[PDB]
């Protein structure tokens, strides 16, 4: 599969590599994707592989690392994430997510 | 003494069988090796509450002619919060050089505490106090000059992280 | 874990609900009722004569002991003894006594204890299908001296299980008794018992529910039945005075 | 799932047969790959309904050679691999008979 | 945790499934092992008798039972939901089919008249189903020998060689290791007891076992010699000694 | 010290012993090692003890733990566990794990209409994540024990997770039954008139745990008979001890 790639590097790298373009094209940068499909297809593969060829850094959170068993120990933890992004900007985040299940 | 009195009521086959469970490995145990088997390093005595077994184990080791000592598992964790397991090893060394001898210790379900209920480094006492127990009883070699007894009401509440497989091998209910 | 998910998640108050273990529990809770008297009967075969024995307790003095009895002469050639509370014994006794009859009105002879344990047990099943009725908290024994089979004992429980034993007891104290005649049979390898007279076979069955029961018995604490061809009836008190004199 | 948080999304389906052929060449780049192979066929003998079950196959094939102490393989050492991931998935949990049409 | 779509029957869950049937089929798998397999010239039906106490005469009650001379059965699971079933099954031959066709029925039309006696009790609350199963097996003269299963749901899967109860898959694993296409009855019979020597404990004699056959007519069981065409039964329960020699031939 | 059980042993020597002391094997061929395995089959069968021996030869570390411990009532007090051990099972590498029960917390479910059972998925999905996500390679951690294998999630059986099913006897394996008796007996001293061939076929169902419950009831009464040596007749009173039909506790009241 390679067509799938072309959408990633269209959203990820172009607003980072040289985004003067969008100011000519008169639209808004994008800010995320999501990727679905059965297991055993190679989706968590790709995010390991995207790291090699970024030039921008990388963050990873399997689900269930957020939870910390107290009331707000979790929602303090997400916020402790994003601030660690901005100072280290630019940055990418990768997430298996079921905290947002339900 | 080797001739001591034990004549309270209630129970006969128990005092009859512990005599089997515990006498022979102490008096002339040079046979358990050449026959082949390994004797039991330890024992457990479970049942319902309100039964008067503290005096029982106090008694039957006294008629047999064994040096008996007994300590609850409360003061070792009540008086001594974070200076406990020092007492354990001393309780054996003292017990060693006075070989042979029997142990008894009730409220044994207190060592669990958290039982690593969260794995935080605040319950090191409730964790290590199980550790030094196990490492020491493994150090006996089970020759036949030191044996151990434990007891509680809730063996289903027990900590089979150890004391189940081969340490407190023989489990014995009571009527 | 056994009944923990039972006592919490229903499964113990409706009859017609299975548990994921497969077990339904209501009928499995009926049997606790059978032992609510602390009573313990017995039954054995003969060459042609059958017997059943029961305690008959010594409560407060005001009773009239002629009527306290768990031995119900159903029809002729038939009889039964219960294990459980009295009221839930009658409704089984009476649903029968009007059932042997219509047979004899509709088929031309008297029922055996075979059918009478298959019929009444073909009903206690039904009442564990529908919600007509709480299953009767009993377990009841039958006796007879049949023409085609000889002596015969049968037994029935609130589910519907029925088998014709060779000898048996029941109540809170089966293990003690049952061993004190299971071992007896492997001695001799006779499904029945000797001592032709219905007299002499009683004293066999008394003494086995003395040594293995746990005490000594008078004439008043007992009540005893018997089955012989053409009849079923109850008895007098001298049969033990003509025991201990011999011993 | 709104735009403003995830502006597009992706479907990763399981592959075609001609699709899978390239998945094996990459997993087999370090295997020895004796000559007379048509691994455009092995895909067709068993559609790997995943895209990673094959990663066990190309592994599983070499495992035979290990047992024999051979280093290399041929087509045969693949043609039995399909016997394990596919058939033993149908002979894994299809073992009821009670069912309802 | 519970499910709140299982305490009752008329309720669907989001997977489009019903509650209590799924557990009744577990009430049998917890029960004893019983079976019946097939042959070219007959059918066999077997099970054992896990006699509870030693004092229970294990002969006054038959796992196996006759429905018509050409048709017999056996259960696996609960008992009282068997002898209450058959007593209203064999009737239905004598009520729905016989009296308006003269003769006893085929083997599958009997099953249809069982399985709705099984399905009347899974359509209205206030009725537990029959926590049992069945293996009906018989014969007739346009489709031939047969074998049939009957679950509590009212479905009747047919079969060739099968078993049920706790010791099922161990047995079903074994049949096709021994089963064929052209097999004969007296060859298909010692199979169906060496199948049962594995799913057992303790004693393995005629007084802890009982089974059946189907075959050619057994007119000696018939009783009324003198008619040319009324060939008698086709179903006979093998006595103890008739079994208790075959084991010593094995 | 173990009994017999020859080919079952042979397969984990392939899966576990080789990848820790031999790796050029798996490299030059053009593959990667298999990750862990599972050991299905009825209990009292030497599963756990085998895995202990495996450590004892290869000298590597060992972590024993039970699956009913990962479950916990405080939210997130479980997946902290499953992630904590790996944080150290790497540290003391090379290392492996045994789990004497995982069918408890592992079974297919069509959906969760509940809050508690949803966390059981949060348990598992981290376990399934740690092996497959980026990590080290010397761990061969997972050795899933159980009593059956017809219940697990095939998403746990995705090749890469587990690829070596393993099976052990249940009963009727007279060969594997007799074979252990000599081994345990090889430890003990017996008289020559002490034959055990009377014992094997007399049974119809037992296991490998009971036999030790028999031997340590066989060679226990000799000393009660104050003899330096055992005889035969002590034995026959044991096979009744570790036999069937101790007591019909609730055998009849269950269904009927
Ligand atoms: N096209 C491919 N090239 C190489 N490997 C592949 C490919 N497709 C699948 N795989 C294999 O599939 C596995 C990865 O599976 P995948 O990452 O899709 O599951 P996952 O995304 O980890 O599931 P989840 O994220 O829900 O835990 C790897 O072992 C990889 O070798
Ligand atoms: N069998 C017995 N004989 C005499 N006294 C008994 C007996 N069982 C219990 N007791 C009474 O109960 C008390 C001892 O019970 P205790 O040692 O507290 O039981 P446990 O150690 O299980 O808590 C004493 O006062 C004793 O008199
Ligand atoms: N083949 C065998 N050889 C030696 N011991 C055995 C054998 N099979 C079982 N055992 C005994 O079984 C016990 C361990 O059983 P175990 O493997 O823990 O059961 P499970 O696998 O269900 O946990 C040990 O004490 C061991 O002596």
């Amino acid at each position: 599969l390679t067509k799938q790639i072309k959408e990633i590097k269209e959203v990820i790298e172009l607003p980072v590599k040289h985004p003067e373009l969008f100011e000519s094209l008169g639209i808004a940068q994008p800010k995320g994707v999501i990727l679905y499909g059965p297991p055993g297809t190679g989706k968590t593969l790709l995010a390991r592989a995207v790291a090699h060829h970024t030039d921008c850094k990388f963050i990873r959170v399997s689900g269930a690392e957020l939870v910390q068993k107290y009331i707000g120990e979790g929602s303090r933890m997400v916020r402790e994430l994003f601030v660690m992004a901005r100072e280290h900007a630019p940055s990418i985040i990768f997430m298996d997510e079921i905290d947002s299940i339900g | 003494g080797e001739i001591t009195f034990d004549g309270i009521g209630g129970l006969t086959e128990q005092i009859r069988e512990l005599r089997e469970v515990i006498e022979l490995p102490l008096k002339n145990p040079e046979i358990f090796q050449r026959v082949g088997i390994k004797p039991p390093k330890g024992v457990l005595l479970y049942g319902p509450p309100g039964t008067g077994k503290t005096l029982l184990a106090k008694a039957v080791a006294a008629t047999i002619g064994a040096n008996f000592i007994f300590s609850p598992a409360s003061g070792i964790v009540d008086k001594y919060i974070g200076e406990s397991a020092r007492i354990i090893r001393e309780m054996f060394a003292y017990a060693k050089e006075h070989e042979p001898c029997i142990i008894f210790m009730d409220e044994v379900d207190a060592i669990g505490g958290r039982r690593f209920s969260e794995g935080t480094s605040a319950d090191r006492e409730i964790q290590r106090t199980l550790m030094e127990l196990l490492t020491q009883m493994d150090g006996f070699d089970n020759l036949g000059q030191t044996k151990i007894i434990m007891a509680t009401n809730r063996p289903d509440t027990l900590d089979p992280a150890l004391l189940r497989p081969g340490r407190l091998d023989r489990k014995v209910e009571i009527p | 874990s056994g009944a923990a998910a039972a006592s919490a998640a229903g499964y113990d108050r409706h009859i017609t609900i299975f548990s994921p273990e497969g077990r339904l529990y209501q009928v499995e809770y009926a049997f606790k009722a059978t032992n609510q008297t602390n009573i313990n009967s017995l039954a054995v075969r003969g060459k042609d004569c059958t017997v059943v024995i029961s305690q008959k307790k010594v409560p407060d003095k005001l009773l009239d002991p002629t009527t306290v009895s768990y031995i119900f002469c159903i029809s002729r050639t038939i009889g039964m003894v219960v294990n459980g509370p009295i009221p839930d014994a009658r409704n089984a006794a009476l649903r029968a006594k009007a059932e042997a009859a219509e047979f004899r009105y509709k088929y031309g002879y008297d029922m055996p204890c075979d059918v009478l344990a298959k019929r009444m047990a073909n009903l206690s099943q039904i009442y564990t299908q529908r919600a007509y009725m709480r299953p009767l908290g009993v377990i009841l024994t039958f006796v007879s001296v049949d023409e085609e089979l000889g002596p015969s004992i049968y037994k029935t429980d609130p589910a519907g299980y029925y088998v014709g034993y060779k000898a048996t007891a029941t109540g809170p104290k089966q293990q003690e008794i049952t061993t004190n005649l299971e071992n007896h049979f492997k001695k001799s390898k006779i499904d029945h018992i000797n001592e032709e007279s219905w007299e002499k076979v009683v004293e066999f069955a008394i003494t086995h529910m003395i040594d293995a029961l746990g005490t000594e018995f008078s004439k008043n604490d007992l009540e005893v039945g018997v089955a012989t061809k053409d009849k079923f009836f109850t008895l007098s008190a001298e049969n033990i005075e003509e025991r201990l004199v011999a011993i | 799932l709104r735009p403003g948080r995830i502006d597009r999304k992706i479907e990763f389906p399981p592959p075609s047969v001609a699709a899978r052929a390239e998945i094996l060449r990459i997993h087999s780049r370090k295997m020895n790959l004796t000559r007379g192979i048509n691994l455009r066929k092995v895909a067709e003998k068993m559609n790997g309904c995943s895209g990673a079950d094959v990663k066990g196959v190309c592994t599983e094939a070499g495992m035979y050679a290990l047992r024999e102490r051979r280093i290399h393989v041929t087509q045969e050492d693949f043609e039995l691999a399909v016997g394990k991931v596919m058939n033993k998935n149908q002979e894994t949990a299809i073992s009821v008979a009670k069912l309802f049409k | 945790m519970t499910d709140r779509y299982s305490f009752s029957l008329t309720t669907f869950s989001p997977s489009g499934k019903l509650g209590q049937i799924d557990y009744a089929l577990t009430a049998v798998k917890q029960g004893v092992t019983s079976l019946g397999i097939k042959a070219t010239n007959g059918v066999v039906i077997a099970t054992e008798k896990k006699s509870s106490s030693p004092l229970a005469m294990s002969e006054t009650l038959s796992k196996v039972s006759l429905l018509t001379p050409d048709i017999g059965a056996v259960y696996s699971g609960m008992g009282p939901d068997y002898r209450v079933l058959v007593d209203k099954s064999r009737k239905v031959a004598h009520t729905s089919y016989k009296r308006i066709y003269g003769e006893y029925p085929p083997t599958k039309l009997l099953v249809s008249e069982v399985a709705k006696i099984m399905q009347e009790a899974t359509q209205s609350g206030g009725v537990r189903p029959f926590g049992v199963s069945l293996l009906i097996a018989g014969h007739d003269e346009f489709n031939g020998f047969s074998l049939y299963q009957v679950d509590p749901s009212g479905s009747y899967f047919p079969w060739k060689a099968t078993a049920i109860g706790k010791g099922s898959v161990a047995a079903k694993t074994f049949l096709e290791k021994r089963w064929n296409d052209e097999l004969e009855l007296e060859d298909a019979i010692h199979i169906a007891l060496l199948t049962l020597k594995e799913s057992v404990e303790g004693e393995f004699n005629g007084d802890t076992i009982e089974l059946a056959i189907i075959g050619d007519e057994n007119p000696d069981l018939l009783g009324y010699t003198g008619i040319p065409t009324d060939k008698g039964p086709r179903f006979r329960k093998l006595t103890s000694q008739e079994i208790n020699d075959r084991l010593e031939a094995l | 010290d173990v009994g017999g059980l020859d080919m079952q042993k042979q397969e984990i020597r392939e899966a576990v012993e080789l990848p820790l002391v031999q790796a050029d094997l798996y490299e030059q061929i053009g593959i990667d090692p298999p990750r862990g395995v599972l050991l299905y089959g009825p209990p009292g069968t030497g599963k756990t003890m085998l895995v202990k021996a495996v450590a004892n030869s290869t000298k590597a570390a060992f972590i024993r733990v039970n699956g009913s411990e990962f479950v916990h009532k405080y939210l997130g007090e479980g997946p902290r566990m499953v992630r904590d051990v790996f944080r150290l099972a790497r540290e003391n590498a090379p290392s492996i794990i045994f789990i004497d029960e995982v069918d408890s917390i592992a079974t297919k479910r069509f959906d969760a209409q509940t809050g508690s059972d949803r966390e059981v998925q949060r348990i598992l999905i981290e376990l399934l994540t740690q092996m497959d996500g980026f990590d080290q390679s010397t761990n061969v951690k997972v050795i899933m024990a159980t009593n059956r294998a017809d219940t697990l999630d095939p998403a746990l059986l995705r090749p890469g997770r587990l690829d070596r099913k393993i099976e052990f006897p249940s009963l009727r394996d007279r060969r594997e039954r007799r074979l252990i008796f000599g081994t345990i007996a090889s430890k003990m001293s017996l008289a020559p008139e002490a034959d055990l061939d009377s014992l094997i076929i007399r049974n119809d169902s037992l296991s490998g745990a009971v036999i030790a419950a028999i031997m340590q009831e066989a060679g226990l009464r000799a000393v009660r008979k104050n003899r330096y040596v055992i005889l035969q007749s002590d034995l026959e009173e044991a096979y009744a001890t570790q036999v069937k039909t101790d007591n019909t506790v609730d055998k009849f009241d269950f269904y009927k």
